[PDB]
């Protein structure tokens, strides 16, 4: 029983941490394109 | 015995993760999934004990203060992975650290907390155990040590 | 390449409104996200603290280029994002629900604002309950 | 910074030109036209900065000493047509180096300084700019070469 509980919790924690890291990278990438759009708008205004 | 604000923030983050309703309530099954996700170390019987301690009022959902309370209890528990290694050695009939996957599955499922074959196959994949050939569990308990 | 460094200097000068020649930490992060790299909030603060260990709050160009090298190392290909989404996707065919993505993104790591959630939902044109592809969304974010 | 005699002669010739009254105190609106026709490449923000300096000097009217001083601060500016070509290319949506005259007009007028439609047509005119067709960048190169 101890090994069952320990195994299942460690596996779930590991998968949860992997998912959290992947989604944090995804969130950074999503902020990326909006910031790129703002920077492109600034460049476009300066060129105008 | 109080959780550090870093662990408090991480556990509130997981709390919001499981806030499918979003009102600050956690189901008992949702609480068990949270327990597995956080790496805290209860027994299924201990899980039911924590559940009924929460449900002494009868709400059936877990709030954040009592959440921090049993998390303090759980870090006070502080199980050791060397005990897990000794349990494996007792489980290992050979005693050399190499035990067949069939024996592991049988002992793993037919004692106390029964497990589905899907979970056993997932553990085999995680522990790279071979059904026929003996595969050392020392690597998998080394990964257990990370918690 | 040299053209990349020249464009980085151009952005450095244009963002600097006072023209001092060294950007501010808030401007630093803004241009970090604007230049194309994807800074995770923990590592974003990590590089912020590494730069501001001197405490000036201003970013000099040589160290700026060095941590541009750090950023381009940090940059993740579209394939990793698609694989992560597929792992999150129950179907596994590249079609994922937007509601699940919204909740996962908001809860995990940084808190994602509702306006930003709507922004990425409209960009990806993924229905909240429907199963729509996340991939072309990833490539068009990369292209921008 | 003091220029040659011919420089100041040309400057005073333009001074007499735009001085419809010949008083010697020219308002800011006409001073901007003087600056642009004289050979400078002034930013509208830089023009407004010059206007603020004139207003600090007072009366919003230019004098030839102030005129020569702001010459001395303005000749230092120099622009390369490659940068403007890159600006037009990034203005171009397709990125092939060819942007429609209507699209160019809309892109230039919607943001930045709200340049009037008649001077946009004057851009189209005298440069063989095709209204519906995409604008040749060599036309713009020649226009900036003529300044």
């Amino acid at each position: 029983t101890t090994i069952q509980k320990y195994w299942r919790m460690y596996v779930v924690r590991r998968r949860y941490k992997i998912r959290r890291a992947a989604t944090i990278v995804i969130q950074s990438y999503l902020r990326g394109y909006l910031t790129r759009n703002r920077y492109r708008k600034i460049l476009r205004e300066y060129k105008a | 015995d109080q959780l550090t604000e870093e662990q408090i923030a991480e556990f509130k983050e997981a709390f919001s993760l499981f806030d499918k309703d979003g009102d600050g309530t956690i189901t008992t099954k949702q609480l068990g999934t949270v327990m597995r996700s956080l790496g805290q170390n209860p027994t299924e019987a201990e899980l039911q004990d924590m559940i009924n301690e929460v449900d002494a009022d009868g709400n059936g959902t877990i709030d954040f203060p009592q959440f921090l309370t049993m998390m303090a209890r759980k870090m006070k528990d502080t199980d050791s992975e060397e005990e897990i290694r000794e349990a494996f050695r007792v489980f290992d009939k050979d005693g050399n650290g190499y035990i067949s996957a069939a024996q592991l599955r049988h002992v793993m499922t037919n004692l106390g907390e029964k497990l589905t074959d899907e979970e056993v196959d997932e553990m085999i994949r995680e522990a790279d155990i071979d059904g026929d050939g003996q595969v050392n569990y020392e690597q998998f308990v080394q990964m257990m040590t990370a918690k």
